[PDB]
DNA sequence: AGTACTTTTCGGTCATT
RNA sequence: UUCGACCAGA
DNA sequence: TAAGTACT
């Protein structure tokens, strides 16, 4: 069924916020990507078995991160980068605030 | 004075019909139009074009026409919005989330 | 979500950096050269060309293999790749700033227009607000055609002081299709109108300053106005771009695909130009098409009507067209889903149920279901439902053990067979108290969705209680309505402790209660009220014995 | 990992890793100017063995000490009487630590915790840095030249002669076997 | 050259373990995971100091899974080779390309031709050696070598060094 | 940080815990029990998690600490101990 | 529209109103800090009246045989006619009482006295009663100073802000006025003993529930208010099935578009 | 404060900010018939010194964004005359509380 | 300154690519 | 799959 | 449908 945009508004107001991750995370999407810690993008060549991550450019192979996120965001953004524009993902503030 | 006009009327436009919504609803609202600086209007030309992030406003009516001009002069989002972390399947700082928990672990002894 | 283990930190994103990609960094990225428009066939040989999908990128037949990154297809997100365009484009979206931009600057040398020697300027490099500054600043430049040389200082307007020189006359800018013309005044008459070629217009921008950047809206790491025009093309990777297979000897290939294909072959006819048969301008003919293509693949609902119509009049699903608001990625993807584990059907009311009940149908709470983790406190009931097998009611059809791997309750050679391990998990059946989450859209309410208690009953429809009605808004002329499950112990207590029913009674949306009394129970409520309606012994003892609540005192 | 004290903000350029080279230019890592958990500043810490083979020993043991309060609820002679010390709160799998034993035990120039204490309250007079005033601690040196030969961060550093007497408070600190 | 740097880890603790002595077993993780460990933006960790006053803060608990994690902060006992570093190690391994020398926790090689030249290789030797007019380098032989350039790898650090300077060879 | 940590003096917010609280305390301490946790109360034969922590919930013995924080960073922590029940 | 403009607002645990950029928007849940949830209409009775008849319900004189309580109602009746020290108490009461009135009539100009307010008094009382059996014919025995000691030291405790300052506490007192107008309204003296009869015992409860039954009508810091707020008015928008003016529905989109060319302009000078 | 009657020339105007400190004012007549303060709806407003000021942002540890604001020429920040920076603290009647204290600062 | 244009506004069937 | 039409509905 | 901006 659908978990549309007014069934979301709903679980803001309740103040239900896991369960309106769990709805759109676990109950749907929910996708593993690695980062790079110095570009916030997917470009992370994550082996998985050998252990080994680089990303080359940014040239890696020390800080990686992995994060959750629902496949379609996943996409959002290299459909974004495909119009050369560039999302940071980036896993620690640092403009304060 | 002019908040208080804003709120007069549209609290008319909710009684004409017989109805009631409790002061504090047309209240926010009404001042959520005002507090900027004079008459912000609930649209696509007003509210979503504040301050907020990217990734927020993205998300009504505008879209990739915002998204577009977000990398262009390289804006920076807080991820403090509601929207924010629907969109990357995080939880939102919105009542259950408002804050942390922790497990104290020097309580965690007294307790046995 | 994934599967398989990384050794990799996992943290949750803090910040967004929206930027634009420098085609230095594109390259470094990519894995793909993409020099070949083709899809496969290795002349006809089923495979991939090291040309297009595939030159090193993504994959697709069921194979492992992506760039030894193996993994295979679930997990292996997309690898960009890229492709040297011929001579830079313009970026369809960017075209209004890259032109209001050149009004702000004048060519040859590359500078502003306005120094901090005019004063009406000062005021607009105050203004901390790179939506702002750019907006009044090019409101105050777009008017002065001459690249000032000297101009009166702080002191007398007789005295000339200096800076940057070369007052080669600016011309006015307007917009013709995905090109910028404009015309050059000379004085004695008459306009000279030329093209603005953005190999051109690149320079000037590569050379604008590095305070000049930052003064207009940009930043000098993320988004340089140089950037605005492209000289390499990202490429994305199946996943983004992905096929559709109908076995095998056929096809299935993807809109975008195809524009690469296109903008890659107009790419390549341009270069065989020049180095070649070049009639000079016969290849400008040739460079537009690329300058469209490029356009084209990521905005298709352009103002100059060439739809770009592909072969059968369909107009091209450009990048765009996907995140466009409604029906579409972020709106119809992101901020709403389709979900797993919630069930729909007709409503219908019971005059039995409790309030914060909602009859389930024996069919859905044996479909949908619910992950329990086992535990010494409940083993015993658990492996009872396991065994009881995934078609009688109380049961349970699913059990999954430390080792991420699923044990399908209704085959494995071993369904009767098993004995849990304290920690594993035993998806069962939804059962009497499950706590749910019922709604009726549109939801326009925090109580358009309500907890409610799981009681499996016969017969296919969810049974509310009617006093429960008027705040979900629904009738019973065969009015549909929508059930969800929670899946973590604490998910169900978010439902539990905020959206029960019970507790919405009251609503704050006017400071009074929100659910009654309706039709039967409440037209009947006041005739059984009436001074003259009495009620004798054997009757008032069954309505006695039916408040469940009765003291049994008669 | 195992981050380190210090967020420094890198902003997508990550380009400029220097050399590591006795120009006592060692990785950011290790400026003589780092940060301690407090939060205060602190000079870099530069360890010469044999301080090194009892700063891990005093460690190793306070450790099976605080591993029993819980538990109820000679050169070659201190190679069998370390080996002890590991096998009991080492992860015996730490096979680096074991050779770091042997080694930091075999080359070590002091065994008094009181021996070890006047070489640094000397070398600590110089104003040399931590990574120097290290090396002069673990490494034999007769001549000034030996030692501004082997040690190159110090050559303008300190006179001859000046290094030449610390050199030889050295040999007459060094204890014997 | 051994240093004692400060760091910090952390670890993702399952509530099964929210145990009376989780302390306890937390440091215990903290061990599993470093005492032993390399980078080359700490190279080798050896020792963690002060077991007793070992930070771990209040840890927070993640949000899916009670597993909670804390930071925790420590101090440790670090080394980390350089090029132009000069030390003195036992000879380990020793071929007709060279010998391997190894200076504490790592392995410094050092090349036939990176050594001098009146020192040559003596095959039909036993064990292996390298001859020279007085002196004779083998197995246990320890010498003094200068690590002219380092390359990380792995759970390791190796380096090649020389012993064709002054003040450099045998001892 | 650790300017942005708030003394257990000069706090400020409300004294009672807030609904959502309590809902994601109840909620997370249920959790971790399903996973085996340790219950620091005594099963008067409860043998449901959301259950059993409810009951922690009610002799205030429940490990968890609610870290609040302010719209400009700081925070300010309180114990369930600590925390009135009121609702 | 309504929703997507006001999503990140929520009430932040200072017990501030802001959005996702740190935005005050209110600096008190609707300028009161209380949960709609939690409120009734009830009547500021110090309101209308005549002036006459607001002296003979709230005034009191110890110093006249017919202005003073009859001792048939307090227990210590007759040892307190004429005393000068409690007459002061009794007369700061009564010259508070009719600020009040003042002050609400320059509120409420339209003379309107019943409003939403947190914690139903009439009711805590109506139980106060039949839960004692309090009878309507033996006297009390509660102390002038009882009674109006008390009634200060409540106020006191209805916090709705906590703040350790000038500037905080300020806002506290302004986010109450209202209802403790309400408040002294039916605690004064002579109503206590005469209209309610309350012993110390039902008193100290009355008082004691007030407290318990105010502080938990304030707001949740974690409420998100803006999309609540937003339904509540767009929800009931939905309900508007349909003096010559513009109308509802496309009136309310005429608001929220700020129109500069309204179809009806009007403007009533008086 | 210079007050015009039926209008000022746009060369005279051009000549106010070119001698600070000192500020000028310009008002015209008709604009000044009547107070707008004393209007059945406008509350009542006050300006803050800029001790007051840097205490209500330190009191809710605000940043000078965060807070309300009011128009430059808003007709009673004319009226007081404030000065970009400057914040005024409105205080008004509630038919929820009594009286409500409200802050806008100024752009 | 007027006219045209764009946005925004919870199931199965058929036909063609 | 996609577009489009219809529908059908509440 | 109907309004509001931006655009011709
Ligand atoms: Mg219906
Ligand atoms: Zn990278
Ligand atoms: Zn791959
Ligand atoms: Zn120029």
């Amino acid at each position: 069924l659908r978990f549309g945009e007014m069934e979301r508004d709903c679980m803001i107001a309740h103040g239900a916020a896991s369960f309106l991750k769990e709805r759109l995370m676990e109950a749907s999407d929910a996708f593993r990507v690695h980062i790079c810690g110095i570009c916030g993008l997917m470009t992370v060549i994550a082996k998985l078995n050998h252990n080994q991550f680089e990303c080359k450019g940014c040239d890696n192979k020390i800080d990686i991160y992995q994060i959750h996120i629902p496949y379609a965001a996943k996409l959002l953004f290299q459909e974004l980068m495909a119009m050369n524009i560039t999302p940071r993902l980036y896993t620690d503030r640092s403009r304060d605030f | 004075a002019g908040r208080a006009a804003l709120y007069k009327e549209v609290y008319n436009v909710i009684a004409s019909d017989g109805s009631y919504v409790n002061y504090r609803h047309m209240a926010l609202l009404v001042d959520v139009m005002t507090t900027q600086g004079g008459l912000t209007s609930v649209t696509r030309h007003g509210f979503n074009r504040s301050n907020t992030g990217a990734l927020m406003r993205c998300s009504f009516e505008e879209t990739v026409e915002i998204l577009f001009e977000a990398g262009a002069s390289a804006e920076l989002d807080d991820c403090r919005g509601v929207s924010e972390n629907v969109i990357l399947g995080q939880m939102a700082p919105i009542g259950t989330g408002a804050f942390d928990v922790m497990i104290d672990e020097e309580s965690l002894v007294k307790y046995m | 979500v994934g599967q398989q283990y990384s050794s990799a930190p996992l943290r949750t994103v803090k910040e967004v950096q929206f930027g634009l990609f420098s085609p230095e960094e594109v390259r470094a990225i990519s894995v793909a050269k993409i020099r070949f428009p083709e899809t496969m066939d290795e002349t006809q040989t089923r495979a991939k060309i090291g040309g297009l999908n595939d030159p090193r990128l993504g994959s697709i037949d069921r194979n492992l293999k992506c760039q030894t990154c193996q993994e295979g297809m679930n997990e292996c997100p997309g690898h960009f790749g890229h492709i040297d365009l011929a001579k830079p484009v313009f970026h369809v979206g960017f075209i209004a700033k890259i032109k209001k931009v050149c009004e702000c600057v004048c060519m040859h040398c590359g500078k502003l227009l306005l120094d901090e020697h005019n004063e009406l300027m000062r005021q607009a490099l105050a203004i901390k607000d790179s939506k702002k500054r750019f907006a009044a600043i090019w409101t105050l430049c777009k008017t002065k055609m001459v690249c000032e040389t000297d101009v009166p200082s702080e002191d007398d307007p007789t005295q000339l002081v200096s800076r940057g020189g070369c007052g080669n006359t600016q011309p006015t800018i307007r917009k013709d299709g995905l090109k910028l013309v404009g015309s050059w005044k000379k004085d004695r008459d008459e306009p000279e109108l030329r093209v603005l070629s953005t190999e051109e217009i690149l320079n000037i921008f590569k050379h604008i300053s590095v305070k000049d950047f930052t003064s207009l809206g940009f930043n000098e790491v993320f988004s340089r106005p140089e950037w605005m025009i492209l000289t390499c093309l990202p490429v994305p990777p199946p996943p983004v771009r992905p096929s559709i297979s109908f076995n095998e000897s056929q096809r299935g290939e993807d809109d975008l695909t195809f524009k690469l294909a296109d903008i890659l072959k107009a790419n390549i006819s341009l270069e065989t130009l020049e180095h070649n048969g070049a009639p000079h301008h016969a290849i400008e003919e040739a460079e537009s098409l690329l300058q469209f293509h490029v356009a084209t693949y990521m905005d298709n609902d352009i103002a100059g009507q060439p739809q770009a119509l592909q072969k059968s009049g369909r107009p091209v699903k450009s990048i765009r067209a996907r995140l466009k608001g409604k029906e579409g990625r972020i709106r119809g993807n992101l901020m709403g889903k389709r979900v797993d584990f919630s069930a729909r059907t007709v409503i219908s009311g019971d005059p039995n149920l409790e309030l914060d009940q909602v009859g389930v149908p024996k069919s859905i709470a044996k479909t949908l279901t619910y992950p329990e983790v086992v535990t010494p406190y409940n083993i015993d009931r658990l492996t009872q439902l396991v065994r009881n097998g995934p078609n009688e009611h109380p049961g349970a059809k699913y059990v999954i053990r430390d080792s991420g791997d699923r044990i399908d309750l209704r085959y494995s050679k071993r369904a009767g067979d098993i004995q849990l391990q304290y920690g594993w998990k035993v998806e069962r059946h939804i059962m009497d108290n499950d706590p749910v989450l019922f709604n009726r859209q549109p939801s326009l309410h925090k109580m358009s969705m309500m907890a409610h208690r799981v009681k499996v009953i016969p017969y296919s429809t969810f049974r509310l209680n009617l006093s429960v009605t008027s705040p979900y808004n629904a009738d019973f002329d065969g009015d549909e309505m929508n059930l969800h499950v929670p899946q973590s112990e604490e998910t169900r207590a978010e439902l539990s402790q905020l959206c029960a029913v019970p507790l919405q009674i009251v609503s704050p949306q006017s400071n009074k209660p929100c659910m009654g009394i309706v039709q039967d129970t409440l037209c009947g409520i006041r005739k059984l009220t009436l001074r003259d309606t009495f009620i004798e012994l054997d009757q008032v003892l069954n309505m006695l014995y039916w408040v469940p609540d009765w003291d049994g005192v008669i | 990992s195992t981050s380190t004290f210090q967020t420094r903000r890198r902003r997508l350029k990550k380009v400029e890793e220097e050399e590591n080279a006795a120009t006592l230019q060692l990785g950011q890592e290790f400026q003589l100017k780092q940060i301690n958990h407090q939060g205060e500043e602190e000079e870099l810490i530069a360890l010469n063995l044999s301080e090194a083979r009892l700063v891990i020993k005093e460690a190793l043991v306070e450790r099976r000490r605080a591993f029993k309060r819980s538990q109820k609820k000679t050169r070659e002679k201190e190679l069998e009487s370390i080996d002890v010390l590991l096998e009991q709160t080492t992860g015996g799998n730490n096979k680096d630590l074991k050779n770091t034993m042997q080694y930091l035990t075999n080359f070590s120039r002091f065994r008094d915790q009181e021996t070890v204490g006047a070489v640094i309250q000397l070398l600590k007079s110089t104003g040399l840095h931590p990574f120097e005033v290290a090396q002069l601690g673990s490494l034999a040196c007769d001549t000034a030249d030996e030692a501004k030969t082997l040690i190159p961060s110090l050559n303008n550093k300190i006179s001859d002669d000046e290094l030449e007497r610390i050199l030889k408070e050295l040999s007459n600190l060094e204890t014997l076997y | 050259m051994f240093f004692i740097k400060d760091l910090s880890l952390n670890i993702t603790l399952h509530p099964s373990f929210f145990g009376p002595r989780m302390k306890q077993y937390l440091k215990t993780k903290l061990l599993e995971e470093v005492e032993g460990s390399c980078t080359g933006k700490f190279g080798y960790i050896l020792c963690v100091l002060d077991y007793d006053n070992i930070d771990i803060q209040r840890g927070r608990i993640l949000p899916t899974d009670g597993s909670a994690e804390f930071n925790v902060k420590y101090r440790a006992v670090v080394f980390k080779p350089f090029k132009g570093e000069v030390v003195d190690g036992t000879v380990v391994s020793c071929s007709q390309h060279g010998f391997e020398v190894q200076v504490g926790p790592m392995k410094v090689f050092v090349t036939k031709h990176l050594m001098p030249q009146d020192l040559t290789f003596n095959a039909g030797s036993n064990p292996p050696s390298y001859q020279s007019s007085e002196d004779v380098i083998t197995i246990k032989s320890r010498i003094r070598v200068k690590i002219e350039g380092c390359i990380s790898q792995v759970s390791s650090i190796h380096a090649i060094g020389s012993i064709k300077e002054d003040y450099l060879g045998a001892i | 940080l650790k300017e942005k940590a708030i003394p257990k003096d000069q706090r400020a917010t409300t004294p009672y815990m807030t609904k959502y609280e309590r809902a994601r305390i109840l909620g997370t301490r249920a959790l971790q029990i399903s996973m085996n946790a340790p219950v620091f109360v005594d099963l008067e034969g409860e043998t449901d998690p959301l259950r059993i922590a409810m009951k922690e919930l009610a002799e205030k013995k429940i490990p968890l600490v609610i870290r609040r924080y302010l719209p400009d960073g700081s925070f300010e922590d309180w114990s369930v101990e600590e925390l009135i029940v009121d609702l | 529209r309504l929703v997507k403009a006001l999503e990140d607002i929520m009430v932040h645990y200072d017990n501030t109103t802001r959005n996702s950029l740190g935005n005050v928007i209110q600096f008190i849940y609707g300028e009161d800090g209380m949960d709609a949830a939690h409120i009734e209409k009830q009547s500021l009775d110090t309101i209308g009246g005549s002036d006459a008849a607001f002296e003979k319900r709230y005034r009191v004189d110890l110093l006249n045989t017919d202005h003073t309580l009859d001792p048939s109602l307090l227990e210590s009746g007759s040892e307190i006619l004429g005393d000068l020290k409690l007459q002061v108490l009794l007369d700061e009461e009564y010259k508070q009482l009719v600020k009040d009135r003042k002050f609400l009539r320059e509120v409420f100009v339209d003379g309107e006295a019943n409003w939403p307010l947190p914690v139903n008094i009439r009711r805590i009382i109506q139980n106060a009663q039949q839960t004692f059996h309090i009878d309507h014919t033996k006297p009390s025995d509660l102390t002038i100073k009882d009674i109006v000691l008390g009634v200060k030291d409540l106020q006191e405790n209805l916090l709705v802000l906590r703040g350790k300052n000038e500037i905080i506490q300020n806002a506290q007192r302004d986010a109450v006025t209202l209802f403790c107008c309400l408040l002294r309204s039916r605690l004064a003296t002579r109503r206590v003993l005469q209209e309610y009869r309350l012993t110390k015992q039902a008193f100290d409860w009355v008082l004691s529930n007030i407290e318990a039954q105010f502080l938990r009508s304030v707001v949740h810091p974690g409420e998100m208010v803006g999309v609540l707020a937003a339904q509540s008015i767009g929800e009931p928008a939905t309900q508007m099935t349909l003096k010559k003016v513009t109308s509802g529905v496309p009136r309310l989109k005429e608001i929220l578009n700020v129109a500069k060319n309204m179809k009806t302009p009007s403007l009533t000078v008086y | 404060i210079f007050v015009y009657q039926n209008n000022i020339t746009p060369s005279a105007m051009k000549l106010v900010p070119s001698i600070p400190p000192a500020t000028i004012e310009t008002f015209n007549e008709a604009a000044l018939v009547v107070n707008i303060t004393h209007h059945e709806l406008v509350p009542k407003h006050i300006r803050l010194s800029s001790d007051e000021k840097r205490e209500l942002l330190k009191r809710y540890r605000l940043k000078e964004s965060q807070l309300p604001r009011i128009q430059r020429a808003d007709p009673v920040a004319l009226y007081l005359g404030l000065k970009r920076g400057e914040v005024v603290k409105i205080i008004r009647k509630s038919e929820t509380s009594g009286r409500y204290a409200s802050y806008r600062i100024c752009m």
